RNA sequence: CGCGACCUCAGAUCAGACGUGGCGACCCGCUGAAUUUAAGCAUAUUAGUCAGCGGAGGAGAAGAAACUAACCAGGAUUCCCUCAGUAACGGCGAGUGAACAGGGAAGAGCCCAGCGCCGAAUCCCCGCCCCGCGGCGGGGCGCGGGACAUGUGGCGUACGGA
RNA sequence: AUCUAAGGCUAAAUACCGGCACGAGACCGAUAGUCAACAAGUACCGUAAGGGAAAGUUGAAAAGAACUUUGAAGAGAGAG
RNA sequence: GCCUUGAAGCCUAGGGCGCGGGCCCGGGUGGAGCCGCCGCAGGUGCAGAUCUUGGUGGUAGUAGCAAAUAUUCAAACGAGAACUUUGAAGGCCGAAGUGGAGAAGGGUUCCAUGUGAACAGCAGUUGAACAUGGGUCAGUCGGUCCUGAGAGAUGGGCGAGCGCCGUUCCGAAGGGACGGGCGAUGGCCUCCGUUGCCCUCGGCCGAUCGAAAGGGAGUCGGGUUCAGAUCCCCGAAUCCGG
RNA sequence: CGACUCUUAGCGGUGGAUCACUCGGCUCGUGCGUCGAUGAAGAACGCAGCUAGCUGCGAGAAUUAAUGUGAAUUGCAGGACACAUUGAUCAUCGACACUUCGAACGCACUUGCGGCCCCGGGUUCCUCCCGGGGCUACGCCUGUCUGAGCGUCGCU
């Protein structure tokens, strides 16, 4: 009665997708994530898990703005000009 | 929405419109059913568009 | 569930398009190794993250 | 021997750069030599190949002195297609056969504005090279 | 068939917008053909027309921007889409004139007691 | 019975600037353990260490003696060798544990306040003309507003000196 | 005998398992070496925190077996 | 020094050596590198560790494919029928149902055409499988609105610190409006709103969140699809606001 | 002679060891030592003629302009490219553009509710309706504007 039959009353979801994190942890009654701490400004990040850090870092997704900063440093953050015409 | 849609067809196909109805498919694409005023025929206008 | 929300409905839709077979013209390129998808999903097995 | 510390001398890095190079480099790598006559007149040794150049084949099954033209330059696989070199398939259909341009000799060019420019720079570089070495 | 920016730099607002419309019309038409069954020739142009539009719209914003910064030139205050764009940090520095300021005491000392050039053993 | 003031105090989608969050190998400040060793264990050791909270830079911190020494005396700070597994601490048991002097890398010193003199001799913002403008500056004219005497700038800080 | 606290600033000699580029090796050589040589923090398990793989090699070149024939086809005998 | 006139590796009723560790020849396969001497160095020699990873056997064509009364005759498609389909006959569910509709949850499983590799613990001409295409229409049905138990910011307080307590409690807490006067306002400044004030009345008493079963204005009949209807077409109404 | 069982060899199967290769790691060292409210890091959704993933990109979306080079890309197609108007493809990177969440900023997370100024239909302001654009976060610094007080005094 604590096994197979107690697994038939499961129809009531606890967690749900976050709005900052993508993952499925947003506790509804309690209104926190459990992987990002959403409604707080600061990110949940503990140092007792190397793996848990390295899945979301600065170097993991697209970096759609840093990728060019690296290209612009290489010449000196020039702007406001053009090469020679033809 | 329905107002934008209505004005657009009047500005493209040079036509007049009674009403529209909308739905959103399971592919996430939105669709419209547009009824013309009885003065205008649809078989007519469909060939100007170039569609049967 | 017949009373869905707009976020949920976008989410499912992608997964549906993302579960189709592979084209045959891909099998003929130079550096191709791909024989089949092996990332497919069948409603009665392998449920979703949701 | 080599003295410069800012380049490689390493098996893996050469190959990687070779098999992943873009096209404006594959052009030079897919270079081909000249005949003795043309060398003498222009004082040059090698040019990159093109699509209506006249060529011979030197090594392989299809060597000989038969002369042909170039038809297609499939850089993605480092080969070229000559007009007459071809074989029959099972059905009775002819198809071409790729060969690496190091193994061919050019007899006639396909000149134009840029290609004359290119030859001249090669000539002057070698010229001061001879006159200053000597 | 061909559209080159080099041709379009000299023209004006309204001519470009008229040319812009004809492209979009041709685009809507070709998509209709795509669905009803179309033809190979009319599908290998849909790419061309899309890029032609981008050319036009690009030219418009280049000249539009480059009359504004000419207008605001020589003024204390100007928008933020025209100010220089570098790192935040480089925008929170000293102005290259505020670096080379010194007190009179520092100046006076430098005048009387500078570093003089010398040598030894001779 | 309206004005000057501050004891002072709130407001505004007022004009113009700013801060927040992320990475976190090296750095700075707090907080801070138990396995274990002692053939048992409670002080001790593990350890000012893991975990935890903050804050940064291309290095950071420290730093130009309220010093070391007892010599015929040296002379900011930082790293290396050595002094040294030493002096000292310690159920004086397991165990811990530095500095000076000597030789090298590198080497650079200086501002305020307060006493005291100089017709506040000083600073910010708006206006107009001219150069320069993509690390918003310079020069000139406004009986144009404002901060400042409940203290702004020049001379001058113990090298003993002024 | 020796210093003058309770105010302030300063470069060089020094550190660097993250980052951007480079070079090298008496190292491992696909059950080894990064978990990850391949569409790997992927597939997948879990309510969540989290856990987490297997998988390299046609041949110089596809020239990747036309046509005949049995069979419903799969599979076969010939030919190339 | 050996080598595409054939290296490594592997197989071997073949010839032989050494007390042994081990080795040299011969034959077959195979397709590109390998060894002997003097010194150096080490991730250096397996039968086991209820060893770790992978693979394979006897068992064994065995145990089994037994909860809920039950099938039969003919015809059709088809290479092909104990199980598909049509008809006929006999039987069960017995309205607190093996019936017709829905919430939570699932998510294209829905509908047509085609297929018979794999899956459907026998089979299959069938399938919730495989492939290709199609499909969800609203002023009145629900949400959206209100508040409930309760969660939770501001002011304040506390705290090494990310922050925590607490919800009217140590707060100049509403920009709320209005009748009058004042100059202005564009429209033929008639009538206005207006940026502006002088007046003028002003309590509330606490931001916000919180139920697809609570509270909350008003739509019914007929017909139509492979698949949709209080939504589409026909016909008759009605609420709100201006 | 037979089956069946056992041993050894040849051939054929099953299974993937050893051997030879390597566009990957690990280790050491050199140089540089750069995020963001002018909206980061990360997440979501979308974009190809034929395209699911990886990769690249943002409604101008498998990339635009501008320079350097100088005749391709390629699995199929179709067309373009005249390379002496000049300029296919590549690489670079100085101009332009850069969806929705997120410190995330009108109030709130359902994508629900609003408020102010301006243009265009609403007519020719006059107000309801529609579209569109720009503003509408907390703390804090300098200065301006309006203000409060049986706070300290002066004045008539
Ligand atoms: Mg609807
Ligand atoms: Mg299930
Ligand atoms: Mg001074
Ligand atoms: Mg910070
Ligand atoms: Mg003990
Ligand atoms: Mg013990
Ligand atoms: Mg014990
Ligand atoms: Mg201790
Ligand atoms: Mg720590
Ligand atoms: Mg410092
Ligand atoms: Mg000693
Ligand atoms: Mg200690
Ligand atoms: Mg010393
Ligand atoms: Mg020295
Ligand atoms: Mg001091
Ligand atoms: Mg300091
Ligand atoms: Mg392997
Ligand atoms: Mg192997
Ligand atoms: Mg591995
Ligand atoms: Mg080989
Ligand atoms: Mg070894
Ligand atoms: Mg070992
Ligand atoms: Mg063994
Ligand atoms: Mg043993
Ligand atoms: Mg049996
Ligand atoms: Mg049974
Ligand atoms: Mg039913
Ligand atoms: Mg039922
Ligand atoms: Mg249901
Ligand atoms: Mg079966
Ligand atoms: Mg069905
Ligand atoms: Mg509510
Ligand atoms: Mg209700
Ligand atoms: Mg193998
Ligand atoms: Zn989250």
């Amino acid at each position: 009665t604590k096994g197979t039959s107690s697994f038939g009353k499961r129809r009531n979801k606890t967690h749900t997708l976050c709005r900052r994190c993508g993952s499925k942890a947003y506790h509804l009654q309690k209104s926190t994530c459990g992987k990002c701490g959403y409604p707080a400004k600061r990110k949940r990040k503990y140092n007792w898990s190397a793996k848990a850090k390295r899945r979301n870092t600065t170097g993991t997704g697209r970096m759609r703005h840093l990728k060019i900063v690296y290209r612009r440093f290489r010449h000196g953050f020039r702007e406001g000009t053009t090469p020679k015409p033809k | 929405n329905k107002h934008q849609i209505k004005q657009a067809v009047k500005k493209l196909y040079d036509i007049d419109v009674a009403k529209v109805n909308t739905l959103i498919r399971p592919d996430g694409e939105k669709k419209a059913y547009v009824r013309l005023a009885p003065d205008y025929d649809a078989l007519d206008v469909a060939n100007k568009i170039g569609i049967i | 569930s017949s009373h869905k929300t707009f976020r949920i409905k976008r989410f499912l839709a992608k997964k549906q398009k993302q579960n189709r077979p592979i084209p045959q013209w891909i099998r003929m390129k130079t550096g191709n190794k791909i024989r089949y998808n092996s990332k497919r999903r069948h409603w009665r097995r392998t449920k979703l993250g949701l | 021997m080599k003295f410069n510390p800012f380049v490689t001398s390493d098996r893996s890095k050469n190959r990687k750069r070779h098999f992943n190079a873009p096209s404006h480099i594959r052009r030079k790598i897919m270079s081909s030599p000249l005949s003795k006559e043309l060398r003498q007149k222009y004082n040059v040794r090698s040019m990159p190949i093109r699509k209506d150049d006249e060529v011979q084949v030197v090594r392989g099954h299809y060597k000989g002195q038969q002369i042909g033209k170039v038809v297609q330059v499939y850089r993605k696989k480092y080969v070229i297609y000559i007009e007459r070199v071809q074989r029959e398939k099972a059905n009775g259909t002819t198809v071409h056969v790729g060969i690496h341009p190091s193994k061919v000799v050019i007899t006639r060019l396909k000149l134009d504005k840029d290609r004359k420019k290119i030859l001249e720079r090669k000539a002057k570089s070698r010229q001061v090279g001879k006159e200053k070495g000597k | 068939a061909k559209i080159k920016a080099r041709d379009l730099r000299g023209k004006k607002k309204e001519e470009l917008l008229k040319q812009l419309d004809d492209l979009k019309v041709e685009l809507s038409q070709l998509r209709v053909a795509k669905v009803t069954g179309g033809a190979a020739s009319k599908l290998s142009k849909i790419r061309v027309v899309r890029k032609s539009i981008a050319r036009v719209l690009t030219v418009i914003n280049q000249t539009q921007k480059e009359n504004l910064r000419k207008f605001y030139k020589g003024k204390k205050y100007k928008p933020l889409d025209l100010r220089p764009k570098k790192t935040r940090a480089m925008r929170r520095r000293l102005n290259k004139h505020e670096e080379s300021l010194k007190t009179k005491k520092q100046q006076r000392k430098e005048r009387l007691y500078p570093l003089r050039k010398y040598a030894v053993k001779a």
